[PDB]
């Protein structure tokens, strides 16, 4: 009949738009988790740095 | 065949749509939120 007609214009838009906003919520998500992972190397190697250097400075001094 | 079909059908069809982009912004929403959230806990574990 019409009104079958009517629910399948929207039932099309509904699916597109769902899926669209899922992989914006996917895709912020996979970004946040890189960050984070990558403001953890930096903080990795200082650490590193810091110790190799300050082993070095107790060496020379004494 | 009467007006009533397609009338009370339209205003369906508009509900249908209106859900669709609450549901829509209400998930990019929690992902946003939580991107914040999560490094927050990659600062304050960081400096710790």
């Amino acid at each position: 009949k019409l009104e079958a007609i009517l629910s399948q214009e929207v039932e099309a838009e509904i699916q597109a738009l769902l899926q669209e906003a899922e992989a914006k919520a996917e895709a912020v998500k996979r970004e946040a988790e890189e960050k984070a992972k990558a403001l953890l190397q930096a903080r990795e190697r200082a650490l590193e740095a810091q110790y190799r250097a300050a082993l070095r400075r107790a060496e020379s001094a004494g | 065949g009467l007006i009533k079909s397609l009338a009370e059908k339209e205003k369906q069809l508009l509900e249908r749509l209106e859900a669709a982009k609450k549901e829509a912004e209400e998930r990019v929403k929690r992902a946003e939120a939580e991107a914040k959230a999560l490094l927050e806990e990659a600062e304050a574990k960081a400096k710790a």
